[PDB]
Parts: C-alpha cells; structure tokens; sequence
C-alpha cells in the first residue's frame, strides 16, 4: 500500500534526528571548577572564540572537596580535536573596582570559554581562574 | 425511502424528514440524514459575504500590542508570513490551511458549484471535498487560540482589541452558521436525483463518499459519484496502521526538541512543551490546564484509544462493542482541537517581537507536533466502524 | 481519484510558500571571521547604512585554523552590485572612549556592516579588524 | 431569513467605505 | 519646505539626548514651512533649530 | 481514559516531588 510509505518516512527522519542529538551532544567532559558561580545545568554555552559549540548537562559536587564536577556535551567538531591541552575558564560579569571587563558576559549570562593546543588526549579537565592569553 | 448504516451495516427504511431534527440509526445512534434547512441561494449569499468579510478579517490588526514602549499590530497574515520566514514554511502552509486557505476553498466550492448549475460542467469531486473541508475549516479554534494568547501576554504587555477582531469574530460566526446549516446529502440527491429500493435487499452497498445505498453498476462504481463501491474499505486497516505508527514516531521529537526559544535579554531560553507546561503551571496555570488538555493529554489518548481499537480488531474481542464504538465517536469529535497549540504560538510569535529584549520563536519540534496531529486525525478518519462491527 | 484534490491543493499552497521563500533567500555568501562573538546562526542582520539585507544562514569553523566561516544570503539587488571590493565587519556592543559607541548595536543585536568599492568579483572575503573609514 | 446576510453585507459596506475614507498618501524620502 | 530627520539613540560625549528614542527605537521627525508642493525631500544630517 | 490519564500525571508529579524531596531545615 502506497500510504505504508508514511511510517518509513517518519521514521527514516526520526533516525536522522536521533544522529543529529548524538552528533551535537557529541561526548561528555569533566571540568573540576573552584566555584561555579553562576552555571546553569541547563543551559550554559560552552564558546570557542564566542562560537558556541559545548553545552553544559551535569552539575555535581566531589563530596564536598571544594570542587565542582561539571559534565559538559561537545560536540563531534571539536572533539576531533580536543586534546589534552585543552583550557576551559569560566567568564562571569565581574565588575570590580580594578576590572570592569565582561560586558559580553553580562548580556549573555555565564559561559565556557576553551582553547586548545597539542596534547595527546584527556577527557577529566581542570579550569583555570581566568582567561589565559592565546595570542 | 431505505438506506443502510455507513457505521453498521443496519439495513433500515428511512421515514420522511422534515426540518424539525433529524434521523439516526435504529441500532448503533448515529447521524444519518438531514433535511429541508438552508437553500444553495443562501449559501451562495453567505459565500459571497464571506468573500467581501474575508480580506478585511484577515489584513487588519485581530489586537493592538503595547509592550516596553513600543505598539504593535500583528493578524494572522504577520504570523504565518513570520512562520515562513523564519524557515518552517511547512508548518506555516499548514496553519495558514487550517485558518485562513480552508474557508476560501470553501467559498471557491460553493461558486464552483453555483457556476456549474449555470453552466453544465462536472461537479462530482467538488462535493467529496465539499463534505470532507468540516473538519479543516477551523475558526472557532483559531478564536480561542487568540483567546488564550491574549489571556498568556496580559501580563507581558498593554492589549487593546482591534479593529479586526469585529471582524473576524463576524467571519467566525458566519462560518459556523453556513458549516452547521450546509447539508451535503440534500445537495447530492438535487444535483444528480437518484431512486430508492423495496426497503428489503440485503444486497445493497452504502457508498462512503456520498452517503448513497444501493447496487454498483457494471463497472463496479457508484451509480451517484464517479468512486469505486465496495463492502469496506480497500485497505482500511493497513491506512490505520500506517498512520498510526507515523503519528506514535513523530510524537516523540514533538516532546523531545524544544518547541519555543524565547531571546530575553540576549539569552535564549530553548523549552520544549513539558518545561512550557511546567512554566505556565507554575504562573498562569488556570490557562495551563487547557493548554495541557488541547496539547498533549488530545493526542496520546487519541493514540492509546486508537492502539487499541486496532488491538481489539486483531484479538476478534466481543466485550466492549457498545463503549468502543462511543470513544470512537468521541476521538472523532475530540481530535480536530489538537492543532490550537501552533495557533497560540503563531499569534504569540507575532506579537512579542522585540528585536532582542523579548523575541519568540517557534523551535524545530512543532512542524513534528503538527504532522503527528494531522497524521492521528487522518488514522481517525480512514479507520472503519464496520470493521469493529464485523470482529463478532 | 476524485479524493486526490483537496490534498493537492494543500501540496499546491505549501510549495508555493516554499518557493516564496526559495525566492526571497538569495546568494550563499562566505566570510573569514576571526572571532563571531555575537553572530547568531538563527538570526544576525547584514546591513548597509542601516537597512538589513543578508542575514546569516551558517556558522562553521575552519577545522579550528582560528577562522569562521559565516555563510550569508544576501538578495539579489545586493547580489547585482556585490563585486570584489567588497567589506565586511563585525559590529558588537563595545564601549569607547568620549562616548559610547554601537548603541543600535547593543539594542539590536552583535551585526556586520558591509561597504562595497570598484572591484570585479569574489564570493570568499576575509572580514576586517575594526570598522575603516569610508568618507 | 436574509437579514442576516443582510447585516454582514452592510457590515462589510460600511468597513470597506471606513477603509477607502482614511487611507493616508505616500511620500519618498532619501 | 517640510524638512524630516532621523531621531536615533545618539549618546556621544558632547550630547546625551534621545531617550525617548533608545525607549522607542529610531524615528524619523518632521517639520513644515511655507512651501508650494513636494512629494521627494533629502533628509538632514541633524535636527535643525525650529524656534 | 481522561480520569485515568490525569491519575497517571498526578502520580508522575507525586513520584517527581518525592524523588528530591531532601529534608527541611529551619534558619532564623
Ligand atoms: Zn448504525
Ligand atoms: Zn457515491
């Protein structure tokens, strides 16, 4: 029957979406963060260059050791190389007296920054306080 | 004079009707026949009312929008147009269908139809899809979706009823008047006159296209339309199944991706149907109730009821024949209202439409939820009663 | 069939809206950004004097070689006109020195401005630091 | 009976007449 | 000789004026004279003085 | 069924509040 074809149609697009969800929640990072001040388990963008790529999904505590376990879904692009000189750093609205940097942060709430290099493999990171110069 | 039930088989004489109530099947209750009422002269003059109602209920502002400083007017052609621009011009061909192409096919069918008495041309397929556009043409959904997102944004923002609401209001109950008095059998049988039979056959078929009984001719055809006449219908329960399946698989994307992106203040907040719900329980949730209803309480018991009707069909299950038939009708009647969620959306993404303080989007999930609607309500439509009646 | 009509004009009317959009889309557009801090995949305006034209349709990166690339379709009665001398930039919501600048831009949206010059033809640019003079 | 259709189509008479009054004239700036 | 403008949300250092334009986006402000008849003006750079 | 379907969704609310539900301390 001509109306069976339907079904495939759906279905074939559901299995097409099901690869696109696996492509952009492509694999799951651990961060150990100082203080995630303010890191949405739901949406918290993950920028290369202010390019959103990551996601965050999890949000823990390591048994209360001052340290926050984030897990965060990047996606295939990246992750083909994603190294282990991999930098994350948190960017937040800070608006102290000595820096007032952090306009983009304040429209846009708080975000990942990252920046790779030339390791060899890692998936369990540990942030860095600031932003590092790149050149 | 005798007819035979399109939902039982009930072979029954059918007395004189006249214009006080109608006729039902003796056994299993359903609508029939009608007659006398309203005249093909009136409905043209209803169409042609419509036709003059129609631009002026469309163009102009349904409501006038004051928020964070700045008035806007939106209507049904800036949201379906917004739809389309956006990149869901699938899902804007299918909202404007349901709102605003259904009546104009409806005014088109009655013209086309007064015109051919003028003239002489054929006019056998304009009556199928004459009595198969009731259940598309839908206003009275498209007011309550108004409704709803009025009653979302006044909190949001200043409403102030515009010009265009009189008349659309007018064109809505225009539309239900002409829809509730438009009789199709009675136009059958003036158009193309037929004859009854000796009220005792038992051989006589009840075509599905027109709601004509009597024997096929030599070719096998309906003696009144230009449509094959069999027992049932060709491949029922293969349809049923089909679109079934169809509507079980696009459901899940429906709730997974997100289906409104709302850009407050730069950041988006990407929510699909459960987090929306969730939300507006927790704020409006008089208006919630009803949203949760028409949005996803509608179609998974139209899928659980359908699943197993199919399931009683297979098993040959002679218990509850008398309740199955009664949920049918009632999935039947209850199915057309699962589309008011992509009219609330469509008239919410018009009006709040700041450039970055508050900008709502329609995500990529209700194209999914409104071909799983369309495709259950198709599964309703094609799935036969006899078929249920035959399983004992 | 006499029962394929009323979904032949609902095909009818939904391929008339998709060529209505096919239509108004216009000519893809790429430009080598060096950072796209705000660019929207969604939603981003191209605008000349102010008046929108192309929008930004893409957003990939060159396989992380500190490059993106932002596919933009751009109208044709830009398209007539769009020749090899012509610019791009990035307009974000910075502050500068004696008066703050881009406040259109902070209202609207991170942007980019476009100026075309006395070129012959290129479809690939590299987009420029800061926004030049044009007189 | 036809008043009804009557009412709209002096409905739809006085609206397009309200539409034709006020409708405002076009000016070119650059 | 009616004269329009551009009413933008200009906050440079010498002039902080415009906030009904920044609450209400770009506008565009007129004013008319004692002229004969045009239908195609040229827009100037500021907002003259109109007394 | 309706009645049955919202039982559903009440138990699912109930089964959601119960899961985190942690316990209630009292700050001055
Ligand atoms: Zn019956
Ligand atoms: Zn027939």
């Amino acid at each position: 029957s001509p109306f069976w074809l339907l079904p495939f149609i759906a279905l074939m697009i559901a299995s097409w979406l099901i690869w696109d969800s696996y492509q952009d929640r492509g694999n799951t990072v651990t961060i150990d963060f100082m203080s995630a001040d303010g890191i949405v388990p739901g949406r918290t963008p993950v920028r290369y260059q202010g390019v959103e790529v990551g996601t965050v999904q999890d949000i823990s505590l390591s048994d209360d050791l001052r340290k926050i376990e984030v897990k965060v879904s990047i996606k295939s692009d990246m992750k083909d190389a994603l190294r282990e000189e991999t930098q994350f750093w948190l960017v937040t609205p800070k608006a102290s007296l000595a820096g007032v940097s952090g306009l983009d942060a304040l429209v846009g709430g708080n975000y990942i920054g990252m920046m790779p290099g030339k390791g060899k493999e890692q998936d369990h990171f540990v942030a860095l306080d600031t932003q590092p110069k790149y050149r | 004079d005798y007819q035979r039930c399109p939902q039982c088989d009930m072979l029954f004489s059918l007395p004189e009707i006249n214009s006080h109530q109608s006729a039902y099947c003796p056994r299993c209750q359903a609508k029939i026949r009608d007659g006398r009422d309203w005249s093909l002269t009136r409905l043209a003059a209803m169409a042609f009312t419509m036709l003059l109602l129609m631009p002026f209920a469309w163009g102009e502002p349904l409501l006038h929008i004051w928020l964070l400083g700045i008035r806007i007017d939106a209507n049904v052609m800036q949201g379906i147009w917004q739809m389309t621009k956006q990149g869901d011009a699938i899902t804007g061909s299918m909202v404007f269908f349901c709102v605003i192409g259904a009546p104009l096919i409806l005014v088109t069918s009655i013209a086309y139809l007064w015109f051919g008495n003028r003239l002489g041309m054929n006019l056998r397929p304009v009556l199928l899809m004459l009595e198969r556009l009731k259940e598309w043409v839908m206003l009275d959904i498209y007011l309550v979706g108004i409704g709803v997102a009025s009653i979302k944004v006044q909190d949001y923002a200043h409403i102030q009823a515009g010009v265009g609401l009189f008349s659309f209001v007018a064109l809505v109950i225009l539309t239900t008047v002409t829809l509730s008095h438009l009789n199709v059998e009675e136009l059958w049988e003036r158009f193309y006159p037929q004859r009854p039979a000796t009220r005792r056959d038992e051989k006589l078929r009840v075509c599905l296209g027109c709601h004509f009984t009597g024997y096929p001719d030599q070719r096998g055809r309906c003696p009144r339309c230009h449509i094959p006449l069999r027992l049932r219908r060709r491949h029922s329960l293969q349809k049923c199944w089909a679109a079934l399946l169809a509507s079980i698989v696009l459901l899940l994307p429906a709730n997974l991706l997100p289906i409104s992106i709302i850009y407050l203040n730069g950041g988006r907040q990407e929510d699909t149907i459960l987090s929306g719900i969730m939300s507006l329980a927790s704020s409006n949730i008089a208006v919630a109730g009803i949203v949760f209803i028409a949005s996803i309480l509608v179609p998974f018991t139209k899928v659980i009821v359908m699943f197993t009707l199919l399931l009683s069909i297979h098993f040959k299950c002679q218990q509850g024949l008398r309740t199955r038939i009664l949920l049918l009708r009632m999935v039947t009647w209850i199915g057309r209202w699962s589309m008011l969620d992509l009219f609330v959306i469509s008239l919410t993404m018009s009006l709040i439409n700041r450039d970055q303080i508050l900008a709502f989007t329609m995500g990529p999930a209700a194209f999914y939820f409104g071909a799983a609607v369309i495709l259950t309500i198709l599964a309703v439509e094609w799935l036969d009663s006899r078929l249920l009646w035959d399983a004992h």
